[PDB]
């Protein structure tokens, strides 16, 4: 009844390809680094979500800016054990908060890869991102592990709650 | 629509009746408008322009004003890269809507996939305002597919993310090296070299086996048949469709199993499946009135029984295009131009 359109981005090998087919086939598929973009229309409930997975390798980040049409939801993946890169994750994701496109996105963070052992938990993520920061922004984050879907549907509610 | 009544004004203001003929040269091929056709650039040539001007404006603008050619390609940079950015995510779930449902039905067909890279979106991004390049890519991804029949991994593939890394490089130059910036421009005149010696005109290698035109022009049921015709069981199928003003190409390689079923519109982007049946499921429909009714907006024709009819169909011989040097005094091939970088192992400036 309701379509939402949900862009979905993040550094390379966050797991964005994974968790959208993990989402609409129910499987675990065997992902390349996405140079282009995949999306998929995935019904939840009453919502028909419309979900674009775009590469995140950072020479094609700049493309981001071309997927900011009609969204209404932002799902912003992070491999949490990527302690390494987690601020450049930060700066990335505050550059698509400063767009005035985007200015009524609702914004779920997906901290993915739990499972992995030097993940950074949800609280330590929520700092690291500086979550607490964005004034005037409905937020969530989610721990998730892609592969075996632990979070998402958590996610996908969430987000559906907030869309209706 | 709004945007369709302006997008049509605007597109009438190209084609003007100082030289009504379908004959004469097209404002778009011109090198002042080729000039023009840029991002970031209206803003320095266009007396009047304001980057927060709607669709609507900036066609109002075009066609109110007395402009160069240049100027005349500085604001249909700006006029497409908006109204591509209001249509290309609606068309592109649609296309992969149409994927998924056949993909999905009955028996999944595990090994269906679909890559989406619509031309005219990744055309404006890399600065290249000739309107299209449906054939050089057609003909690419034809020779891509001989290929990979022959062995060759993900070479299709590949030229597609190539022209997302170009549109990437060539919209946003200083984040990239000098070399990326020459790969960019390269691959993008490599189309235009293909369109400036089109190899169906090269008279001294034949490109193809046959053509299928006028009186045995074929249907879509037609190019079915001939695509998952099991005759053909191992070896590559490989055809160019041809509309009145848009070329496409559809495909069979690999043996038993391996086989594998294919089509490339330039606008969407490619789709494969194993399943013949799927296949035909997928062209019928995304031709079809009853479902995308891609024949109606390609305007394609339409024979006595009246069946929607390509202008022309040609069975390529896919080794003999591979080798086609589109430039004389170039050694590069059709396959040559397959290979092309875009990045290169530079960090990111
Ligand atoms: N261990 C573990 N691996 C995961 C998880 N989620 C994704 N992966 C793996 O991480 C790798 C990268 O995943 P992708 O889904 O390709 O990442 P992406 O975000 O789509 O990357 P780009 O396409 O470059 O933007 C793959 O090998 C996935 O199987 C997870 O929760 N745990
Ligand atoms: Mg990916």
């Amino acid at each position: 009844k309701k379509e939402m359109r949900i862009l979905m981005v993040g550094l390379d090998a966050a797991g964005k390809t994974t968790i959208l087919y993990k989402l609409k086939l129910g499987e675990i598929v065997t992902t390349i680094p996405t140079i282009g973009f995949n999306v998929e229309t995935v019904e939840y409930k009453n919502i028909s979500f419309t979900v674009w997975d775009v590469g995140g390798l950072d020479k094609i980040r700049p493309l981001w800016r071309h997927y900011f049409q009609n969204t209404q939801g932002l799902i912003f993946v992070v491999d949490s054990n990527d302690r390494e890169r987690v601020n450049e994750a930060r700066e990335e994701l505050m550059r698509m908060l400063a767009e005035d496109e985007l200015r009524d996105a609702v914004l779920l963070v997906f901290a993915n890869k739990q499972d992995l052992p030097n993940a950074m938990n949800a609280a330590e993520i929520t700092d690291k991102l500086g979550l607490h920061s964005l004034r005037h922004r409905n937020w969530y984050i989610q721990a998730t592990c892609a592969t075996s879907g632990d979070g998402l549907y958590e996610g996908l509610d969430w987000l559906a709650n907030q869309l209706e | 629509m709004g945007l369709e009544k302006d997008f049509k004004r605007y597109g009438d203001a190209l084609k003007p009746d100082t030289s009504v003929p379908g004959k004469s040269k097209d404002i778009r091929t011109t090198k002042d408008f080729l000039n023009g056709y840029k991002n970031d650039h209206a803003k320095e040539i266009v007396d009047g322009f304001r980057s927060d001007m709607s669709i609507k404006q900036l066609v109002d603008l075009f066609v109110k004003g007395s402009w160069s050619a240049e100027q005349k390609g500085a604001l249909a940079w700006e006029i497409e890269s908006r109204a591509l950015k209001v249509t290309f995510q609606n068309k592109s779930e649609k296309y992969n809507r149409l994927f998924r449902e056949i993909a999905s039905a009955g028996v999944v067909d595990a090994k269906a996939t679909e890559q989406l890279a619509p031309q005219l979106m990744l055309l404006n991004l890399s600065n290249d305002g000739f309107g299209g390049r449906s054939d050089p890519l057609s003909k690419l991804v034809l020779v891509a597919k001989q290929l990979e029949n022959d062995g060759q991994v993900g070479v299709a593939r590949q030229l597609l993310e190539k022209m997302y890394s170009a549109a990437a490089v060539l919209s946003n130059p200083t984040l990239y090296s000098d070399s990326e910036n020459a790969n960019a421009s390269k691959l993008l005149s490599s189309l235009a070299a293909i369109h400036a010696k089109n190899p169906m005109h090269d008279t001294s290698m034949k490109v193809w086996q046959e053509k299928l035109e006028g009186k045995q022009a074929l249907t879509v049921n037609g190019v079915v048949e001939k695509i998952t015709d099991a005759s053909a069981n191992g070896k590559p199928v490989l055809l160019e469709l041809d509309a009145p003003g848009h070329a496409m190409a559809a495909w069979a390689k690999g043996s038993g199993d391996d086989r594998v079923y294919g089509f490339y519109d330039p606008n969407a982007g490619i789709v494969e499946f194993s399943s013949a049946e799927k296949f035909g499921d997928y062209l019928t429909r995304f031709f079809g009135k009853s479902d995308l009714n891609m024949a109606q907006s390609y305007k394609l024709g339409k024979n006595d029984a009246g069946e929607a009819i390509f202008n022309r169909v040609v069975v390529m011989d896919g080794n003999t295009l591979a080798s086609y040097k589109p430039t004389f005094g170039d050694k590069t091939t059709m396959q040559g131009i397959l290979d092309l970088p875009v990045f290169d192992a530079t960090p990111m400036k």
